[PDB]
């Protein structure tokens, strides 16, 4: 139907540039934890 | 009033106001003619 | 000093790199605005 | 009318990659000032 196809593939490619120089800057993804939100809903109950 | 720590990105104007331009700056304001549309390029340097 | 100044300039442009392809990802940066903790200030101020 | 419209999109990035590239060699552009053309007006004047 669309001829995007090979603009999805596109996408896909700095995407790894994104990641793997992501990585060199350390910055960190994926890091989210149990910290402020159940807190919150532990006070939220109270 | 703050002092630009590196170049700005070029803009456009005419050149009754581009030379205006050049008259406070000079050293660190650029003015150029754009041969096709007759008009100036405006870029700050570093120091204005 | 250090003999690194040289690599400090090496990190600068993948950030550029990164910062770039990171656009074009459509992926947003600075996105935190007063949603969550205040709610939460407010409710632990009660 | 034409499908080209991603393709002016994927000239913006290399321009971006050269221009990037440009200033790390420190080839300077927009370097043109009042020096050659004016005084040969002037000497073409007299």
């Amino acid at each position: 139907s669309a001829a995007l196809g090979e603009f999805a593939e596109k996408v896909t490619g700095p995407d790894g540039v994104l990641a793997s120089a992501a990585r060199l800057v350390l910055n960190q993804l994926g890091l989210s934890d149990v910290v402020t939100t159940p807190e919150a809903a532990t006070d939220a109950e109270l | 009033s703050v002092f630009l720590d590196k170049d700005f990105t070029f803009v456009v104007s005419s050149e009754a106001d581009a030379r205006a331009f050049v008259q406070f700056d000079p050293e660190h304001t650029v003015a150029r003619p754009l041969p096709d549309s007759s008009d100036w390029e405006v870029t700050r340097k570093a120091g204005t």
